[PDB]
């Protein structure tokens, strides 16, 4: 028809961008503690969660270098060019006969995380309001259905990438499971410069966050006469008012964001079974498939939530508030920290006495005699945390802000997950010095074993505790 | 963000006020 | 180019102490667990003890759990095993192993072992 | 606890014969953590075949490991002089790491 090739396009792009992202994601922890990389657990963890991190954070202002400068689909497409280039320096770290041309190397990894986090980013902010206004055109009823589209292509991709690549990086081979991803960005970059010619692109509007921090640096607030129109104070004033909600659920995004660092790392030291029984090299269960798991897990409960339990509490009514269910969330992500601070605590009583060797990806883990199962349970927890904080969250910033303000939101909403995952990442770190020594030794691959992931997790329970204190005590005084 | 595909049609599927 | 040798062997008096040393070199000993494997006279190997690349993982065997204390010292390159209580059977010919943390593990390489006599 | 039964703990093989040592398991081993070592008298240990199929550096091709979960073997199609040692069969899966009863073998 002509532009349902756009829609296409736009999903084929973010179904390939997705996947690429994921897969390095899965097993970036894996790979760091590596041949070339004999990295420790605590900064392949902190690698990650830095990843994450930078690919959160650069949604704003993504989102402001397309929104003011540079159009939208030309930024996506310098983002996908951006994000391949850093890409190629996976496979290239990879592959022994390249690593050598390439370079430890630590500033080569630095380099192709930053690229990929930034492609990551900018693609991430901008291919929503893309895919909208290439469908917007046609209606409502047309948007929502390439809305649902894409929420699809999302979720397939994601779960295609956390099954297929985690299972070749960690069983078959890290050069292939890393050019997959490389070859699928480049697939996607491809796709999009050909449905160029069929895009719909709109002129740089200019983004509410360059207004927003004009209002911040002024000339409540101003307004009226002064040299700022009414409408966009008053949209800065609901922004300022959704801020606080972020705050409290930054921690809730460090305990998040762990579920695929450091929870996949504790992963490596369990007993993590073996679904091969074949060949030589015999293939494990991928470490990324709880994830992955996590991932379908939602799949079979976002359509119950909102067809089961939603209809059913809006017609008895007791629905809880967006706050309430944020609320709910961050007690279920709390739930998570401290079973995985249980189990990590049990493992290290184990593993004191009795260890299992377990040659997973190309790195020999002092495991711990305990199932790899037994991390099932936190996993699952995050999941259902996210079914009541994250969409919740988002949900409450949607209800207390303009349709203007479309976007922008989505963006600060980024910017503070992004903003917790960097949390996450400088507890780990600060746990790591001397004066603590939870994970401080110079125990390379990983190894956790004379490390304290147990304290790690207690403290990061403890904070959203509080923070989930704080939050009901501001929720019950406010409303 | 496993939610990513719903956080980005927030607004669509279900009804909200303002937005 | 990768060597080991062991130091310390000789005759102990029963439930003496004895402090057996293992040089590497020609790899990086920060890496490469080690372990103390102890062979008795016209007796096959025992493994003894084993310690990760950074001292976080530490085994013995059941019969060595209470007196054997292994330990590195990374920075001059060198395994301790410090074993206290000696009796008898400990008279043996001990030789510190490399263990690889990389696609295979296993004792790759293995030093020349020196002679601990425990009696009188 | 796993403890690795040798079969038979000394034997004597004649030159160019078939050759063949069993290495039992009290549980499950993987195969990939399972190794074979060769002592000579006289000079220490070294490994002979890494997880119970790959022979390692300088070992003839002759030798072959077999086997697999309880019950291993190590292989000499033809046997020659030099092969007259004594093989532990170790396992690296499940502390503690408890070697083999070692097997002797010798010229007859």
């Amino acid at each position: 028809a002509g532009r349902r090739a756009a829609c296409g396009a736009v999903l084929l792009t973010e179904l390939l961008e997705r996947a690429a992202f994921y897969g390095i994601t899965s097993n970036l922890v894996l790979f760091l503690n590596g041949a070339p990389f004999c990295w420790e657990g605590a900064q392949a963890s902190e690698a990650l969660l830095l990843f994450m991190g930078l690919t959160y954070l650069g949604s704003p202002f993504g989102g402001w270098l397309a929104d003011a400068r540079l159009g939208r689909a030309r930024a996506i497409l310098l983002s996908l060019a951006l994000y391949l280039l850093g890409m190629l320096a996976f496979p290239l770290l990879a592959a022994p006969a390249t690593r050598a041309a390439l370079c430890c190397c630590s500033p080569a990894t630095f380099a192709g995380l930053v690229l990929v986090g930034l492609g990551v980013a900018t693609v991430k902010a901008n291919i929503t309001p893309f895919g909208a206004d290439q469908v917007k055109d046609r209606g409502p009823e047309a948007t929502r259905r390439f809305f649902n589209w894409f929420y699809w292509s999302i979720n397939l991709g994601a779960i295609l990438s956390l099954g297929g690549i985690a299972y070749i990086q960690q069983n078959v081979s890290f050069v292939t499971g890393y050019a997959i991803p490389t070859v699928c960005v480049g697939l996607a970059f491809v796709v999009f410069l050909c449905g160029q010619s069929v895009f719909i692109t709109k002129p740089p509007d200019g983004s509410a966050f360059t207004d927003m921090f004009k209002i911040l640096t002024y000339s409540c607030k101003m307004s009226h006469g002064g040299p700022f129109t009414e409408e966009k104070v008053e949209d800065v004033k609901a922004l300022v008012k959704i801020v606080p909600v972020f705050l409290a659920l930054i921690p809730y995004w460090t305990v998040y964001f762990q579920m695929q660092t450091t929870y996949v790392l504790q992963s490596l030291h369990l007993r993590i079974p073996e679904i091969s029984n074949i060949t030589t090299t015999p293939h494990t269960l991928p470490a990324a498939w709880l994830t992955m798991f996590d991932a379908v897990l939602i799949l079979l409960l976002i359509p119950l939530k909102d067809k089961l339990v939603d209809p059913i509490l809006r017609r008895h009514g007791l629905l809880p508030s967006s706050l309430k269910r944020i609320a709910v969330g961050m007690f279920f992500v709390m739930c998570s920290a401290f079973a995985a601070g249980i189990l990590e605590s049990k493992r290290l009583n184990l593993v004191k006495e009795k260890t299992i060797n377990q040659t997973i990806g190309n790195v020999v883990y002092h495991a711990a005699d305990l199932s790899l199962w037994w991390q099932v349970p936190q996993y699952l927890l995050i999941g259902i945390s996210e079914i009541f904080a994250s969409i919740a969250g988002l949900e409450f910033a949607y209800s207390a802000a303009p349709k203007s303000m479309q976007s922008a939101i989505m963006g600060l909403f980024f910017f503070f997950s992004g903003v917790g995952s960097f949390v996450g990442s400088g507890l780990l770190a600060l746990v790591s010095i001397k004066a603590i020594g939870w994970m401080s030794s110079h125990t390379d691959f990983g190894n956790i074993n004379g490390c304290y992931l147990n304290y790690y997790f207690f403290l990061l329970a403890a904070i959203q505790g509080a923070t989930l204190l704080l939050f009901l005590i501001i929720s019950v005084k406010y409303d | 963000m496993l939610s990513e595909g719903y956080l980005s049609g927030l607004e669509y599927w279900n009804d909200i006020h303002w937005n | 180019d990768v060597q080991l040798v062991e130091s310390g062997g000789g005759l102990v008096q029963p439930g003496g102490s004895r402090k057996l040393s293992c040089a590497a070199s020609g790899f990086t000993f920060s890496r490469f667990g080690m372990h103390w494997v102890r062979q008795a006279p016209e007796k096959g190997l025992e493994w003894v003890a084993y310690i990760s690349s950074g001292s976080s993982n530490i085994y013995y065997a059941d019969t060595v759990k209470g007196r054997f204390t292994i330990s590195r010292d990374n920075p001059k390159n060198t395994l301790f095993l410090q074993m206290t209580s000696l009796r008898s059977e400990d008279t043996a010919m001990y030789y510190c192993a490399r263990s690889t943390t990389i696609i295979r593990a296993f004792f790759d390489y293995w030093g020349q072992g020196t002679t601990l006599t425990v009696s009188s | 606890q796993i403890v690795l039964t040798q079969s038979p703990a000394i034997m004597s093989a004649s030159l160019g014969e078939r050759v063949t040592m069993t290495c039992t398991a009290s549980s499950g081993v993987s195969s990939s953590y399972l190794h074979w070592y060769q002592q000579k008298p006289g000079s220490s240990p070294r490994l002979w075949i890494y997880s119970t199929s790959n022979l390692a550096s300088g070992v003839p091709a002759r030798f072959s490991g077999s086997g697999s979960g309880t019950s291993y073997s190590l292989t000499i199609s033809s046997m020659e002089a030099e092969d007259a040692a004594t093989y532990y069969c170790h396992q690296y899966h499940r502390s503690p790491w408890a070697f083999g009863g070692g097997t002797k073998l010798e010229i007859k």
